[PDB]
C-alpha cells in the first residue's frame, strides 16, 4: 500500500500549526494535520481536531510525496515531544513509530544512536548538533570549552544552562558530569525563555540544538545573539525522517533526499524557511 | 578479514614511508597521545597510514571486532561512473563494487549518485565545498566574475573523478564553470594544492574539511570561508553488507561520546 500514516510535532520553523480557515479548508503551503485533543486531564477521551501544518519539514514531506509517490494522513503527537524511552516505553514521535501507529515521522527529529536501534533514520536533511548561543563579544569555543567543563576555574564563573529533560541535558550528563551539575541551577523554561535571559545579561551562554540556535540567531532583532562556528558543534548529526525498522520506503526516501540536497532544492527551502536577517 | 581501501587525503590519511625493518615510526601528539599507525599497501610497497579516518577505522575495528588489511586505491581516485553500453565506476567506488574492497574508509562524499549502488553509513564528518586561493589572489567566492565567466587568464579546477566533478557536471547551470574546469582538473588534491602554491592554479574547488586545514598549515594559502555547498563523509559498504547498521550505530555513538570531537582536536582543528 502507498497511503501512509505520518506523525509530526509542532516546532517552528520546521513545523508550524494553524487552525483551519473558518470554510474548513487548509489553503496555501499548509497541509491538513489532525490532532487528538483531550477532554480533560483525568480521562482518555478526546476529539480529533483539524489543523493546518506548514514549514521547512512540511515542504520536505511534500516533495517526498511527489518524488516517492505516496499519499499520507498527517497527525500531530499528543503524548511527548520527539521521543524519549521512559521505562522502556517510548513516547513522542519515536513511539508512534515503534508501536506502529505511524510508518514514518516527519519533523525536527534528531538522529541518535538510541533511536536508531528501534527505528530507521533516513539520510540527515539538515545539520544540527549541540551548540552554544552567546551575546556577541563573549569568547567561547564550544561545548567542550574549558569555561564549561570546569566553570569555577574562571572568575567570575560563567553562567550558562540549557532546557532540561531533553537530549542536550542527557548528552551533557553522560559526557561532562561536573558541567551537568553546575549548570543545573541555570536551567531554562524554553528557548524563547532563555534568549531573553541572554539579552538581559542574566545568562552568559545557552547550550541547545544547533539548528534551533542558528534559526533564532538569524532572526534576532539587532542581531546581537550569536552561535559558535559550525566547526565547534558537539555530537554533530541531523534531522531525519524516522521510519519503521525494515521500512521498504527508506531506500526511495534516502535517494529522494540526497537528490534534493544535490540539485539545490534543499538550499532553497533553507533560504525560504531558515535563513534570516543576521549575517 | 575486511579489505579496507582508502586514499591519500590529509588530514584524514597521511601516507608515510616504512622504517627499515618494515615497522612504522612510533609517534605521539603534542598533547601526549599515541599516534596509531597501520600498514597500508599501495602504488606496490607497504607504507604507513594514519590520520582521522585511520583512528576511526581502529575504533570501528574494535567496536565491531573485526580484523582488516588496508590498501590505497589503485587509480588514486575517489570514483565516478564512466561509460564503456555498460557503465562502470573508477577509484574507490569501482573497487568497492568489484570486491577488491569490503569497505571504504575515507573522506567519501555522500551523494545520490554513489548511494544508488552502495550503502553509506550515517555521516562521520559534516563539511562542505569551498575555494582555496594563493594569498594575494582575492576573489569574492563562488559568484566572483573571474569565476562565473571562464577564460584562460584565471584558471580554476577541482579533482578528476570526484564528488566535486560529479557535482559540477550534474547541474545544467554549472555548465560553463564545468566546461572550464574539465580542461584543468588535477588527478589529486596534493597536486592541485601544490599548484596553487606554484601559481599554476588559481582557485581550487575542494572539500572544506581539507581546504580549511591546508590554510591553517600552509599559510601562503587561504580559502574563501563561504561554504557554497554542504556535504557529508560516510563509510561505504556494499549493498546489504552485514556491517552497515552496526557501522553507522558506531558512528552515532562516537559523535555523542565526543570521540569524533577528539579526532577533530587531533587531526582537523
Ligand atoms: N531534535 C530534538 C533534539 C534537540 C532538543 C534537545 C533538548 O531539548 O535538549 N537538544 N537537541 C539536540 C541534541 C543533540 C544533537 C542535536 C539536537 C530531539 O529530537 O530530541
Amino acid at each position: 500500500d502507498n497511503h501512509l500514516s505520518i506523525v509530526t510535532l509542532e516546532e517552528a520553523p520546521f513545523v508550524i500549526v494553524e487552525d483551519i480557515d473558518p470554510t474548513e479548508t487548509c489553503v496555501r503551503n499548509t497541509v491538513p494535520c489532525r490532532k487528538f485533543v483531550k477532554i480533560n486531564n483525568s480521562t482518555n477521551e478526546g476529539m480529533n481536531v483539524k489543523k493546518c501544518c506548514k514549514g521547512f519539514c512540511i515542504d520536505i514531506l511534500k516533495k517526498l510525496s511527489r518524488t516517492v509517490k505516496f499519499t499520507y494522513d498527517l497527525y500531530l503527537v499528543t503524548n511527548g515531544k520527539h521521543g524519549k524511552k521512559v521505562n522502556n516505553v517510548w513516547n513522542g514521535m519515536i513511539g508512534e513509530v515503534v508501536y506502529q501507529r505511524a510508518v514514518m515521522a516527519v519533523g525536527s527529529l534528531t538522529i541518535n544512536e538510541e533511536r536508531s536501534e528501534v527505528v530507521d533514520f533516513s539520510v540527515p536533511f539538515v545539520e544540527t548538533g549541540i551548540s552554544v548561543m552567546v551575546s556577541r563579544g563573549t569568547q567561547v569555543t564550544g561545548l567542550s570549552d574549558k569555561k564549561f567543563q570546569r566553570p569555577h576555574d574562571y572568575s567570575p564563573p560563567f553562567r550558562f544552562g540549557t532546557v532540561p529533560n531533553g537530549s542536550t541535558e542527557r548528552n551533557i550528563r553522560n559526557n561532562y558530569p561536573y558541567m551537568h551539575q553546575y549548570m543545573t541551577r541555570f536551567n531554562q523554561r524554553g528557548v524563547e525563555d532563555a534568549l531573553v535571559s541572554l539579552k538581559t545579561g542574566k545568562l552568559d551562554a545557552f547550550i541547545y540544538d544547533a539548528a534551533v540556535l542558528n534559526y533564532k540567531a538569524g532572526r534576532d532583532e539587532g542581531c546581537k545573539l550569536v552561535t559558535i562556528g559550525s566547526g565547534y558543534i558537539f555530537a554533530t548529526t541531523g534531522y531525519g525522517i524516522a521510519l519503521q525498522k525494515g521500512s521498504p520506503w527508506k531506500r526511495q526516501i534516502d535517494l529522494a533526499l540526497l537528490q534534493f540536497v544535490g540539485d539545490g532544492e534543499m538550499e532553497e527551502l533553507e533560504t525560504l524557511w531558515l535563513t534570516g536577517i543576521c549575517h | 578479514r575486511l579489505k579496507i581501501v582508502t586514499i591519500h587525503q590529509e588530514p584524514f590519511v597521511y601516507v608515510k614511508p616504512t622504517m627499515s625493518d618494515g615497522t612504522c615510526k612510533e609517534e605521539f601528539t603534542v598533547n601526549g597521545d599515541p599516534v596509531k599507525k597501520v600498514i597500508c599497501t599501495g602504488p606496490t610497497v607497504p607504507q604507513c597510514c594514519y590520520g582521522f579516518c585511520i583512528d576511526l577505522l581502529i575504533k570501528l575495528a574494535r567496536t565491531m571486532n573485526f580484523t582488516y588489511e588496508v590498501h590505497l586505491v589503485a587509480d588514486g581516485k575517489f570514483g565516478t561512473q564512466e561509460r564503456v553500453n555498460k557503465k562502470e565506476w573508477n577509484g574507490m567506488m569501482g573497487e568497492l563494487l568489484s570486491g577488491q574492497a569490503d569497505m571504504i574508509v575515507a573522506p567519501l562524499t555522500i551523494n545520490n549518485e554513489r548511494a544508488q549502488y552502495i550503502e553509506f553509513s550515517k555521516p562521520f564528518k559534516y563539511q562542505g565545498l569551498t575555494i582555496l586561493v594563493k594569498k594575494g589572489t582575492r576573489i569574492t567566492g563562488i559568484n566572483d566574475p573571474r569565476l562565473r565567466n571562464p577564460s584562460d587568464k584565471f584558471i580554476y579546477a577541482t579533482v578528476k573523478q570526484s564528488s566535486v566533478d560529479i557535482y559540477f557536471r550534474r547541474q545544467v547551470e554549472l555548465s560553463t564553470m564545468y566546461r572550464h574546469m574539465e580542461k584543468h582538473n588535477y588527478e589529486s588534491a596534493a597536486e592541485a594544492i601544490q599548484a596553487v602554491r606554484d601559481n599554476k592554479l588559481h582557485a581550487f574547488i575542494w572539500d572544506s574539511a581539507v581546504l580549511e586545514f591546508e590554510a591553517s598549515q600552509k599559510c601562503d594559502l587561504v580559502t574563501t570561508g563561504e561554504l557554497f555547498f554542504r556535504s557529508g563523509f560516510g563509510i561505504g559498504m556494499r549493498k546489504d553488507s552485514p556491517w552497515k547498521q552496526n557501522v553507522s550505530l558506531s558512528i552515532l555513538k562516537s559523535h555523542e561520546n565526543g570521540f569524533m570531537e577528539d579526532l577533530d582536536k587531533t587531526w582537523v582543528r
